[PDB]
């Protein structure tokens, strides 16, 4: 309960109030798959159930420790409608954003640490309470707004095909077998990649970074590249950056960002569909308060 | 092809559809069963009440002829 | 005099908490009615 | 002492606090001779597949 | 009148010893297993019985 | 000897191997432990305890 | 169900034909309005397994009793 | 002589009634957890 | 090998498009609602009850006092 003394002094910088925590391991599992990363960089966030969002508290460094209570196992020390969403990361590039409802905080602090159930993953949250000291809407807002903006992607990649007389060519040099006689059936290597593009979201992907660059000199030489498996032979990657071996190995849908606003679908085969990115101003200013 | 275009996209509406309406029954089924608890812990916390003020009754009853 | 003084005061003191359950069973199913449903 | 999960089916379940949730009874014939009525009344009308 | 319902299969998933936790994946130091429940164990069945 | 190693497809990014405890004296392979050492060391067992 | 086995071979016009038996006033409560008249004959058959299934326990809770010691005290007279 | 019957049978006629809707509470959301979650 | 890789996917596309029907169903809401009309009925019914016979609670401690 360190951490809890060590932010106090400077805690009232960022945010008038907070809440004191403590997430399970298996809770932190959704977010760093495959790793036990320590969470010192671990920076937190703030979100409101209304355009208005505040970010960048960055609330607690905290260290593993087990509970108090004995059997505790090994966990990761640290309107009642809202999707309240913190941020976890490490020295290096591990990051992963939780999402915690309102319900869940207040009445959690019930009476000095108590379970509560988790909404968004189905584990329990231990919350500490210091002694001495339109439902559906909020966390639907997120998936409609990437899910138009890759709608939109998809109907570039679909004009640019009609400028082209329904034809494709390519533009990474990679020798196919040649043996494509509707092997693979060479049109469902299309329906399903737009199967894969149009499904998938996820806060990370290509076009996130793409659209915030730094600099204007070095993102025009920067592609930012995520290729995920065909028909859901595994799990996803998103933000490769390229400072091709993605146009040679199949059952790898490839979608590649530039900075400019440029994508382009690369398919099994070395085939490149080149398509236009669009964002208004205020989807470009919600990324970039959520992003940056 | 242009009409593989059309069945995918229609294709992919349906698919995220169906993981809505299925993400959407599963919390409401969550968020009701964490409504019930609240309600029996609410309900427990006053029945309670109820309770304690009785056993006030009966107290002060347990001291009536004593300031008769 | 006390007699009157204590079987009246404290069965209001029971109506009124009686009543209190209602009332929130009243406010809480409805509110379960239309805040998840 | 080790942290153990029952995947029930499709369900996870952790706590024994679920335990009222995942978990059913079934006591002796002679005390579930009073709820048999609603045992029949699930296992014709009751939805099994889920 | 207390005759269960059809036979189910449920896994159970623990962590594995603490002399044994030592690996970088947290998805491998678990075991789990799985259970029939309320189904028994059976020999083999000849072609008429079957 | 204590773990037993295995590769998984590729997909999205290089595929990492895995490793599973293996948790028994049994799990050995036969090559490396054949059948007969596990009768002679079954039968020490039994005239050790 | 989304599958099932195969119903098990059983002879026909059982509750009607062979008996009249004590549980028949109590079965003729369930009524076929919506069913057609498979599913209806296989409820019907159900529930007919369900009247037994209390019958017979309720007869062998009794059989369970034992044996009253006056009923033997009276063997005299 | 009558307090010591007022004041205590009434009180447990009281307060076995309280105890029922507890029990009752209990059995009713275990039907509704069971029945339909 | 271009034939064993043709046939890994296609394993995979039957895999992932027997994963895909999925249902829904809506009566299961009004049901779930209609039960808490029911236990609001009988939980008012209990407490004018109980209500009543702590009413004629007073009636029976005055009454008895004509006893003595």
């Amino acid at each position: 309960m360190d951490v809890h003394i060590d932010n106090q002094v400077l805690s009232g910088l960022g945010t008038p109030l907070l809440v004191h925590l403590f997430v399970p391991d298996t809770v932190m599992a959704e977010l760093c798959p495959n790793r036990v990363p320590n969470c010192e960089g671990a920076w937190c966030q703030t979100l409101f159930s209304d355009r208005t969002g505040l970010t960048r508290v960055c609330r607690v460094f905290a260290a593993r420790g087990m509970l108090p209570g004995r059997p505790s196992h090994r966990g990761t020390f640290t309107n009642p409608f809202h999707v309240a969403a913190l941020r976890f990361y490490d020295e290096g590039g591990l990051v992963g954003e939780l999402q915690i409802y309102y319900l869940s905080l207040f009445e959690g602090a019930k009476r000095l640490v108590r379970g509560i159930a988790h909404i968004f993953s189905p584990h329990a949250l231990y919350v500490v309470t210091y002694p001495e000291l339109s439902i559906l809407g909020a966390p639907e807002r997120e998936f409609r707004f990437l899910i138009s903006v890759a709608l939109r992607i998809s109907a570039s990649f679909r004009e640019k095909l009609a400028m082209q007389a329904w034809t494709a060519q390519q533009e990474i040099p990679v020798v196919i077998p040649t043996s494509y006689s509707r092997i693979y059936k060479n049109s469902d290597l299309i329906r399903e990649a737009f199967f894969t593009v149009q499904t998938r979201v996820s806060w990370e992907s290509c076009w996130v970074k793409a659209t915030i660059s730094n600099a204007p000199k070095t993102p025009d030489a920067c592609l930012w590249i995520d290729s995920h498996p065909l028909y859901e032979e595994g799990a996803s990657a998103w933000g490769k950056v390229i400072d091709v071996a993605l146009g040679t190995d199949g059952h790898c849908v490839h979608l590649a960002t530039t900075s400019d606003g440029q994508a382009f679908l690369v398919l099994p085969g070395g085939f490149v569909i080149k398509g236009q990115l669009a964002l208004t101003p205020e989807e470009r200013g919600y990324i970039l308060a959520r992003h940056g | 092809s242009p009409e593989a275009l059309e069945l995918a996209e229609r294709e992919a509406e349906r698919a995220r559809s169906e993981r809505w309406d299925r993400c959407a029954q599963v919390l409401k089924n969550r968020l009701l069963r964490v409504e019930l608890d609240g309600i029996m812990r609410d309900h427990l916390a006053r029945a309670e009440e109820i309770r304690q003020d009785l056993d006030a009754v009966v107290a002060f009853s347990d001291g009536l002829e004593s300031m008769q | 005099s006390q007699a009157s003084r204590v079987l009246s005061r404290f069965v209001s003191q029971l109506r009124r908490k009686l009543e209190r359950s209602t009332h929130r069973l009243i406010a809480d199913l409805e509110r379960l009615k239309f805040l998840y449903l | 002492d080790r942290a153990p999960q029952i995947i029930i089916g499709n369900e996870v379940y952790a706590d024994t606090l679920a335990a009222p949730q995942f978990i059913e009874r079934v006591g002796n014939m002679d005390e579930m001779a009073a709820q048999f009525v609603a045992l029949y009344g699930y296992r014709v009308n009751g939805d099994h597949d889920h | 009148m207390t005759c269960p319902t059809f036979t189910r299969a449920v896994r159970v998933s623990v962590d594995n010893d603490v002399t044994q936790q030592l690996a970088p994946n947290p998805a491998d130091k678990r075991t789990e297993q799985t259970v029939l429940v309320n189904g028994l164990v059976a020999f083999a069945f000849s072609e008429r019985t079957r | 000897p204590l773990y037993d190693i295995y590769i998984g497809r590729d997909a999205g990014e290089r595929a990492r191997h895995r490793a599973v405890h293996r948790l028994m004296v049994g799990n050995l392979p036969t090559p490396l432990a054949p059948a007969a050492f596990q009768e002679a060391r079954g039968q020490q067992f039994e005239t050790a305890t | 169900m989304a599958r099932r086995l195969p119903k098990p071979t059983l002879q026909g016009r059982l509750e009607a034909d062979f008996p009249d038996s004590p549980l028949l006033p109590k079965f003729q409560e369930l009524n076929q309005n919506n069913l057609p008249n498979d599913v209806f004959r296989e409820a019907q058959r159900s529930y007919l397994v369900f009247l037994t299934s209390q019958f017979c326990y309720e007869e062998y809770v009794q059989r369970t009793f034992g044996v009253p010691r006056r009923q033997r005290a009276i063997d005299k007279r």
